[PDB]
RNA sequence: CCUUCUCAAACAUUCUGUUUGGUAGUGAGUGAUACUCUUUGGAGUUAACUUGAAAUUGCCUUAAA
């Protein structure tokens, strides 16, 4: 079907078509396993189900409704920010500790400077692969990015060891990513086309 | 691919087992030196869950009384000990939902110690000694042509007599008179009966399935315990309802 | 399609809210159109008591979940209740496939047969799947029948039952139907009679005749968990009995039988062990 | 020309070296595998050796390994260069104690005590202490 | 009665007479059908590799 | 007995010592060592004996604390299920009357969940210098907090009755804390002849004090271990040779 | 990629008193004062302090697919 045959020569432009360093950053994903444990450190921290939030509000309403200290009797939330925007304002002020980035946002444009802001502000980042496994902590279909911008002091441990593993295994390893354009690689024909015709011409 | 990390957690909770086995076999070494003086405890202990959850304890006091073990799976990380695989053996208790009566026992009490976070313990009712016997009633043959290694289904009350009838043991309601008056020869009838294989809690692997078998695990996880304090007392959940559950 | 997206996107709770928020469908208006004029519905009653007191002696195995058959011993337990409470059976007929059973229904006949209490192999070559669609259809229409019967009769419905009855026999006697002549003679016959039974004979099976007769019945299986100071028989087959008490009759099962097949109480003096009882003298 | 000789570290508790062979061993086959111990009890060091019999396998074994989190663990591990001749690293094990003694008489001691009451009373008045008795 | 054995399967007699009555087709047990290989292919995130 | 003027002899001798001139809080510790043929049996025991004493020696120590950086803390510990009925107000309206309190109060649950990673289990540890905690939790800690607190008398837990009637008494705890605070002097048994027990810092208590302090842990030791000989030192000081036993050595 | 021993007895009724038992730890490093023995072969202990669970080489499977 048409649309089959076009995201398919989508696809195939894209890697075809050289590109410019500043995309293609996307791709060099941080590695199953630390994604793995990123998205389990993640998962203590997803934002409150509106079951829950309904809870809490028939909680505190029946603590307003007797007891003192309104709002104020519940613990502080601890959960993963999220939004976009609110992702962003968090850098450069500095609460957030850190920054992921799915590699598959729809518009490649709305993320392509987010490892830019996060290396000019200092803020630990990566990009996790799939925005659907970001959104599926966040209760929504699709969130594109997640931060932590606080946490228990129990798990306070495990997320700077986190932080360390992702800069090892990211932040060190794709240094080169500035350079050494991507998208070279060729048709398959033409691959074998080639390398016939360079066989030919110095060999037999 | 041995995936390093789970071979690793299954290396740790082998040796917290091992260990856990070494506490056990030395307060069993002790109590049965009769050194009192060192022990933890001077006396055995038992409970009983009941539904949070209302729970009860009560000294084993040497009497004994009627049992039915039941194989389950768990804990995830713990290889099978070879002294707990030998403690299972004995019993049979291989193919996990297996079960089979024992007579607790002074000397066996603390074998049960050793297996009880693999099985969980309890004390049937009659009714449900009765439903286990007719429901998955098995027999082991010998001789007897189309050949003797095969097991045949408990059908034909003959040969109850035929082959049990030398202790004057009759039709299956004789049997299952001596296992819940625990009579002479007890022993022969739990041998004879080829313990019965009680089916998985619930086939699934659906989504309404794996919603089952995680409400099953989460009420597990609530009922089973894994102290691991070779002085926690033995859990006697109701068997009746597991029973009516798995059966 | 739903509970597969609430499990795989991890938010269990959901997954619960979204169980809890449903109800499975109730046939109960096919069995309102399928069989008007309920006597009708009770012509078809022969197969719907058949697979349902089948279902209930195969132990439980995977496609059953056993809860199918949790709910079919408790329809067969009520109706078996019922029959008893009104004295309805006329006539039997032991079988080497299970006891034969007929018992009249308003002045419908209503023949059934109960399985043996054995385990048995499943082939596995049927297909069990339409089985349990005709097990269900079977078990909303009888219970749909149980509760008209119940109704015209006045007894509560679902009779209530005492839960320690069910832990040392889960026989007949639990149950206990109670209010919000007899059929003469097949009905009160054995009256004022207190039969005691050897363990070797079945429980189930003879305990629910003498019941439906109106007689009295104890068994020695009872003992095993825990009076016999009214007992007038006692019902015995083992090859040799220890010796009896010289007031109490004995006598062998198959005397009820020919007497329920009669119902002209025909004398002790026949069907005393060892001697070997009349071949069946069938209704049939 | 980094040789097939490995150095690892940071191993969480309970990867001893049966751990290390079977996990090392889908990598290809390895001529020894050892782990550090302390002398005076079987805890390991969270360090260890390795040698693989193709040096190739070896490089590509720590090319995934390199930065692979692990029970909390950052693991680490680098090729060493040529040769290295991996070294004694014994498997210690838990050492039992021992008496040895006593075995000289009683008296023996006894007069060595009442001795060196003496002598640590001379001692402690060396020191200008006061102490008498 | 004590010594009786049962035989047979109710539940073929079962089938017989919900055959015998026409409710239900009869047919031997089908088995997993399947006209072609199912060709399987490694993914393009595995294939490129290094 | 022991002779009293001997102590008094060596507790004047040792306030000489310590008299001469952050090294000199090193130097002002004062201990009793003990000798002993095999103590605890040859095997390691981390349980601590509850020496009796006439005074509540621990009050000193938190008075010259106040003043110090080492800011004494007592923890406390109780069962996991008991967290919730322990309020932090009802051992403080009960402890006010003494004068005595307690820092904080700890779950067992929290030792594995939040004071994990060691780093954080060594700066939490450290801020107490005596450990409470219930007589079921106890056995369980070292595998929680690891041996180094161990390593210390301050930092080892010291066992306390909550249930003397099973089911959370609270007035059991309440006298049992009082009682370890204000007149018992916890210590270890380790393995081999060498013992010795922690007396404090040999400013707060007066030389009096000491000298019966030492007369009845002397006493309580003979009564109980046999000591083969006994020994008093400041830190830095060589051992006095006060008293010693020959008669324990025929029995070797 | 598991998670740790979270109570047992005796006199005693004291609105909890008393006594007994039960407790093997991440490793490495810096370092002061000493004890026991043991036969110089040196093993067991004895104030103190640093740490990212840090580290260069001491002769049973329906918790599947």
């Amino acid at each position: 079907p048409e649309y089959v045959r076009v995201q398919r020569q989508k696809k195939i432009l894209s890697i075809r078509l050289k590109v410019p360093p500043t995309i293609a950053q996307f791709q060099y994903t941080l590695d199953r396993n630390t994604a793995a444990e990123t998205f389990k450190l993640f998962n203590k921290y997803r934002p409150e189900t509106a079951a829950e939030k309904k809870e809490r509000l028939t909680k505190e309403a029946a603590a307003v409704a007797e007891g003192k200290s309104k709002q104020d009797a519940s613990p502080k939330p601890y959960a993963v920010k999220y939004g976009l925007n609110h992702v962003v304002a968090l850098i450069e002020n500095k609460k957030a500790k850190l920054v992921l980035i799915a590699n598959d946002v729809d518009p490649i444009e709305l993320v392509v400077f987010l490892p830019a802001l996060c290396k000019k502000m200092g803020v630990p980042y990566a990009i996790v692969k799939g925005k659907a496994r970001l959104g599926t902590l966040v209760n929504q279909k699709t969130s594109a990015v997640a931060a932590l911008t606080e946490v228990r002091a129990e798990d306070e441990a495990a997320l700077a060891k986190l932080v360390s593993t992702i800069d090892a295994n990211f932040a060190d390893k794709y240094d080169e990513v500035k350079k050494h354009w991507g998208g070279g690689i060729l048709g398959n024909k033409a691959q074998a086309k080639m390398d016939k015709r360079a066989k030919n011409s110095d060999s037999a | 691919f041995v995936r390093a990390e789970s071979i690793v957690a299954k290396t740790l909770a082998t040796s917290r087992e091992k260990e856990r086995i070494k506490r056990v076999s030395i307060l069993e070494d002790k109590k049965a030196k009769n050194e009192t003086q060192h022990i933890a405890s001077g006396k055995d202990f038992i409970l009983k869950i009941t539904e949070g959850l209302i729970r009860e304890k009560t000294t084993y006091d040497g009497k004994p009384a009627l049992l039915f073990i039941v194989r389950v799976r768990g804990p995830l990380a713990v290889n099978i000990p070879n002294k707990a695989f030998k403690i299972l053996s004995l019993l049979r208790l291989v193919e996990t939902n297996t079960g089979v009566f024992v007579k607790l026992t002074k000397n066996v009490y603390p074998l049960l110690k050793v297996i009880a976070p693999y099985v969980v313990i309890g004390k049937p009712s009659l009714s449900s000694i009765r439903s286990l016997i007719q429901k998955r009633g098995r027999i082991i043959y010998k001789g007897e042509n189309e050949a003797e290694p095969h097991e045949i289904v408990l059908n034909d009350n003959n040969i109850v007599e035929e082959q049990l009838g030398d202790h004057g043991i009759i039709c299956v309601e004789d049997i299952i008179h001596e296992i819940a008056t625990m009579g002479e020869s007890f022993s022969v009838c739990n041998f004879f009966l080829q313990p019965f294989k009680l089916n998985r809690e619930v086939s699934g692997f659906g989504s309404l399935n794996r919603l089952r078998k995680i409400k099953q695990r989460e009420a597990e996880s609530r009922t089973r315990q894994f102290s691991n304090a070779a002085t926690a007392p033995v859990i006697e959940v109701d068997i009746d309802s597991l029973l009516a559950k798995l059966n | 399609r739903k509970l597969t997206r609430a499990l795989g996107r991890g938010e269990v709770s959901s997954a619960k809210r979204l169980e809890e928020n449903r109800d499975s469908y109730t046939l109960d208006h096919i069995i309102k159109e399928r069989y008007p004029s309920f006597p009708d519905a009770i012509r078809d009653i022969d197969d719907a008591l058949n697979m349902l007191f089948l279902f209930s002696n195969l132990p439980s195995t995977n496609q059953v979940s056993s809860k199918i058959i949790n709910d079919a011993q408790k329809i067969c337990n009520q109706w078996l209740a019922y029959v008893a409470k009104e004295r309805l059976v006329r006539k039997v007929f032991v079988s080497i496939k299970g006891v034969y059973y007929q018992a009249n229904i308003k002045g419908e006949e209503v023949r059934w047969l109960v399985p043996f209490k054995f385990p048995e192999n499943i082939p596995s070559d049927v297909d069990f799947r339409i089985m349990l669609t005709f097990l269900e259809f079977y078990s909303t229409l009888l219970h749909f029948v149980l509760y008209k019967l119940y109704t015209d009769s006045g007894l509560i419905y679902p009779p209530k039952l005492d839960l320690k009855k069910d832990k040392i026999i889960s026989g007949l006697s639990s149950y206990i139907l109670e209010s919000r002549k007899y059929d003469s003679p097949v009905a009160s016959l054995f009256s004022a009679f207190v039969f005691y039974v050897s363990r070797e004979v079945p429980i189930d099976i003879l305990e629910f005749l003498i019941l439906s007769c109106g007689g009295n019945v104890i068994s020695e299986a009872a003992m095993d968990q825990i009076d016999m100071s009214k007992v007038t028989h006692q019902i015995v087959d083992r090859p040799v009995l220890k010796n009896k008490v010289a007031g109490r009759t004995y006598i062998q099962p198959q005397w009820i039988f020919d007497c329920i097949n009669k119902g002209e109480l025909v004398p002790a003096n026949k069907y005393l062990p060892g001697e070997a009882l009349p071949p069946h003298l069938s209704p049939w | 020309e980094y040789s097939g000789i490995i150095y690892v570290s940071r191993l969480p508790h309970g990867f001893h070296e049966k751990e290390l062979s079977k996990y090392f061993a889908q990598f290809g086959d390895l001529k020894e595998v050892r782990l550090a111990r302390n002398k005076k009890t079987g805890n390991s060091r969270h360090y260890g050796f390795l040698e693989f019999v193709n040096k190739e396998d070896a490089m590509i074994a720590q090319e995934s390994m390199n930065n692979y989190l692990l029970m909390g663990h950052l693991l680490q591990v680098r090729v060493l260069p040529k040769g290295a001749k991996i070294e004694k690293l014994y498997k210690y094990k838990k050492r039992v104690l021992v008496e040895k003694g006593i075995t000289k008489p009683v008296k023996q001691l006894k007069d060595n005590m009442k001795q060196k009451h003496e002598e640590r009373i001379k001692k402690l008045a060396k020191s200008g202490i006061e102490f008498k008795w | 009665l004590r010594k009786l054995k049962p035989e047979g399967n109710l539940l073929y007699d079962t089938v017989r007479k919900l055959q015998s009555s026409g409710k239900v087709e009869t047919r031997v047990p089908v088995r997993k059908g399947r006209k072609y290989k199912q060709k399987i292919t490694e993914k393009w995130t595995h294939k490129d590799f290094k | 007995a022991i002779p009293r003027e001997r102590v008094i002899k060596a507790v004047n001798e040792l306030i000489k010592f310590t008299s001469k001139p952050e090294e000199e809080l090193k130097k002002d510790l004062q201990l009793i060592v003990v000798n002993n043929k095999s103590f605890t049996g040859t095997s390691k025991s981390f349980k601590l004996k509850l020496l009796n004493v006439k005074h509540s020696f621990y009050k000193p120590w938190k008075e010259a604390s106040a003043t110090a950086v080492k800011d004494f803390k007592v923890l406390l510990i109780l069962k996991d299920s008991d967290i919730k009925k322990v309020s932090e107000d009802d051992l403080f309206d009960q402890l006010d009357s003494e004068g005595i309190k307690v820092d904080e109060i700890i779950c067992g649950k929290d030792l594995k969940t939040v004071y994990k990673a060691y780093e954080a289990r060594n700066a939490f540890i450290s801020q107490f210098s005596l450990i409470l905690a219930d007589d079921s939790i106890v056995t369980s800690l070292p595998k929680l907090m690891g041996g180094k607190a161990y390593n210390k008398v301050e930092t080892t837990p010291i066992s306390i009755r909550t249930h003397a009637n099973k089911e959370f008494s609270l007035t059991t705890l309440t006298n049992n804390i009082k009682k370890v605070y204000m007149n018992q002097l916890p210590v270890k048994l380790p393995r081999g002849t060498t013992l010795n027990v922690h007396l404090g810092n040999l400013e707060w208590l007066r030389p009096e004090e000491f000298v019966d302090n030492v007369e009845l842990i002397s006493e309580q030791l003979i009564k109980a271990y046999q000591i083969r000989s006994i020994f008093i030192k400041t830190n830095r000081s060589p051992v006095l040779p006060l008293y010693y036993n020959q008669d324990v050595l025929d029995e070797l």
